[PDB]
């Protein structure tokens, strides 16, 4: 609603993966069947379409846009997985929450190596634009000589 | 008011396993009404039907809670008028309970003022409760990592024979019988001989004071119980669990074991009503179960429910649907592992794969969190090491690296405590430490004041007195083998 009227919004889901698992419930109990870890066969088009309808209007529409924050859980950080390899798949990035880290006292325990944004610097304002620049660098230099 | 379906009359029209089919000629009753079958069948025993589908406008496909042994088709059955209730109030107190309500002590009748059926809906937001506490158990592991919060969710995830049942035959008796409010055990799909020892246990301890007033109530569906009452023992408990809290605002205690056979038995019904498996063969249903079972054991506004829940892990497989689903519904997870129990270190408690709600300096102590999260990282900076460890060798470290190894090696020791439970097995009198006590040990034992204490010195043993102690005595005996040796010269 605000998208399409000149404003910002944020989605947060938390989370598909017990999405996946009513979804899976629901096709299985109407004698669909059954796929991959029992899944529906089009169980990745739910969240490929559900993902597709956050954008960034262009000028002509108004400008609003939608930003998704989806969450995914793994188990034993075995991204592997059917649902998150296909939602890993769809989105523009990634934050990976490591739990060796979590429990080493990194919080948040976000696992830079592993973690990666698609947009790069064109979503970051000019005053963070040359800090991260650098960082990146003396973070990639520190990682590899460390 | 009266049900409208009331004494329906309707005919066995087919029979598998523990799943009936009902036709009923005016119509099939709600979904979860209890029916009767009336028919002698040369049973020993009376049948019960709960009603789970409808078929078509006439039929209804059923569940049987007793044995269907010398059941035929065209059998008649008459509807009870409502779902399957169970006797609430003080009444039950000190009693033992099926899965149908019925007193199973063979004592005199329970003269219950009013039932409820099993079945209910859970509370809503609106009267959800706010309040964050600390429980104190007064194990070591358990108060400083995972931390339990009164009126909160527990969960006790392990394999077979880890000591899930000795760790809440410890809980009980360090909390229950110190309690206040009313007590509730569960008993879905556990050993027979394991209710008896408690049911003698409450009464030795004059918790269930038949003479006089008592404060728990038994209620037990076992192995030997076929799949239908092993789906419904835990409704039952949970339904009078949720009378004490709701319609007298007491606080109570819900030790429920196991509740993997919860999920196992609706996975056998589900196999039998014709639906189509999920991943491992589990129904497709098991997220759902879970969750309105869960849902309802919850603190409200007007009382509050400490649950204690054993989770068992088939093949010592986590990943499983069954305990992988319910780590979303407890606010502490306790994770046992085998290895850890192989190595004489008990409880088994992993404390990497252990999780608590409270473990925030809102809720605890500053000094709390800040030692639990070094003992933390210490464990996990260890077990990092550990892999270069069992390649190479210890000699193969740096310098500061032993010194971690060591420290940790003595935390892994500290953290085991002999149980006044297992004394049978330790062979040693059972500690019990203070919540301050063990947050004073651990926050010195990471200081480094005790590096000079041998490492066997934490093993079995309760606060830091009893370690010097211990280590007094390995002194003291080390000093007479040195004087036995010297001597000899
Ligand atoms: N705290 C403990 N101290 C000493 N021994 C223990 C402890 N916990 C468990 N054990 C040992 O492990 C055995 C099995 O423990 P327990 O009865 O708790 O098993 P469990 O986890 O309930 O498994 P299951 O019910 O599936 O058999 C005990 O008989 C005892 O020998
Ligand atoms: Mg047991």
């Amino acid at each position: 609603y605000f998208m399409n009227r000149g404003r910002h919004c944020l989605c947060v889901y938390d989370d598909l993966s017990k999405q996946a698992v009513a979804y899976r419930q629901i096709s299985l109990l109407l004698r669909r069947p059954p796929g991959r870890e029992a899944y529906p066969g089009d169980v990745f088009y739910l969240h490929s379409r559900l993902l597709e309808r956050a954008a960034m209007l262009s000028p002509g529409k108004g400008g609003g846009s939608v930003t998704a924050l989806p969450i995914v859980e793994t188990l034993s950080n075995d991204v592997t997985a059917y649902i998150v390899t296909n939602v890993i798949s769809i989105t523009d990035g990634q934050i990976y929450l490591d739990t060796k880290l979590f429990t080493g006292g990194q919080r948040p325990a976000v696992n830079i190596g592993l973690s990666v944004s698609r947009v790069g610097s064109s979503a970051q304002n000019a005053a963070m634009k040359g800090v991260a620049g650098k960082l990146k660098g003396i973070l990639a230099e520190y990682r590899k000589l460390a | 008011p009266v049900a409208d379906h009331k004494g329906r009359v309707g005919h066995v029209s087919q029979v598998i396993g523990a799943v009936v089919d009902v036709h009923f000629a005016d119509g099939v009753p709600p979904v979860l009404t209890a029916l009767d079958v009336v028919d002698k069948l040369g049973r020993d025993e009376p049948l019960t039907l709960e009603i789970v589908q409808h078929l078509d406008a006439h039929t209804g496909r059923c569940i049987a809670m007793q044995t269907t042994d010398l059941l035929k088709l065209k059998a008649k059955v008459v509807s009870t008028g409502g779902n399957i209730s169970v006797p609430v109030g003080r009444e039950t107190l000190g009693r033992i309970f099926n899965v149908l309500g019925d007193a199973i002590d063979q004592r005199g009748p329970v003269g219950e003022k009013l039932r409820m059926p099993i079945h209910a809906v859970a509370p809503k937001l609106a009267d959800q409760a706010a309040e964050d506490a600390v429980l104190t158990t007064g194990i070591k592991v358990i108060d400083l990592i995972l931390p339990y919060c009164k009126g909160g969710k527990i969960g006790l995830f392990g394999g077979a024979g880890v000591g899930k049942t000795v760790i809440i035959m410890e809980l009980i008796n360090n909390v229950a019988k110190g309690h206040g409010g009313f007590s509730v055990f569960a008993g879905v799909g556990e050993r027979t001989r394991e209710g008896t020892d408690l049911y003698l246990e409450m009464m030795q301890s004059k918790v269930i004071d038949l003479k006089g007033e008592s404060k728990c109530v038994l209620v037990y569906g076992q192995m030997n119980e076929p799949p239908g009452a092993r789906a419904r023992v835990a409704q039952s408990a949970l339904t009078m669990a949720e009378y004490f809290r709701d319609v007298e605002g007491q606080d109570v205690l819900l030790f429920i074991d196991n509740i993997f056979r919860f999920t196992q038995a609706n996975s056998e019904v589900s196999a039998l009503l014709g639906r189509i498996p999920a991943a491992v063969g589990y129904q497709p249903t098991l997220a759902e179960d879970l969750g309105q079972l869960q849902e309802r054991i919850t603190s409200t506004t007007k009382g509050s429910i400490t649950s204690v829940q054993a989770v068992y892990v088939p093949a010592d497989d986590i990943t499983d649907p069954a305990p992988a689903t319910t780590f979303s519904h407890l606010d502490a997870t306790t994770v046992l592992d085998r290895a850890v129990a192989e190595s004489g270190i008990y409880p088994a408690v992993n404390p990497l794969e252990c999780a608590s709600r409270i473990m925030d300096p809102d809720v605890i102590s500053v000094d709390h969190y800040n030692v639990a999260q070094d003992v933390v990282q210490m464990l996990t900076k260890y077990r990092e090491l550990q892999d270069i460890i069992a390649v190479l060798g210890i000699d193969e470290l740096s310098e500061e690296d032993k010194l971690i190894v060591d420290r940790a090696r003595k935390l892994v020791k500290f953290l085991s405590q002999p149980f006044q439970v297992a004394e049978v097995f330790t062979g040693m009198t059972g500690h019990y430490v203070q919540l301050d006590d063990t947050i004073d040990s651990f926050s010195g034992l990471l200081m480094g004041t005790y590096d000079q204490v041998p490492e066997m010195a934490f093993y079995m043993v309760g606060g830091i007195n009893s370690v010097l102690e211990k280590a007094k005595k390995m002194a003291e005996e080390a000093a007479e083998l040195e004087k036995m040796r010297r001597a000899r010269v």
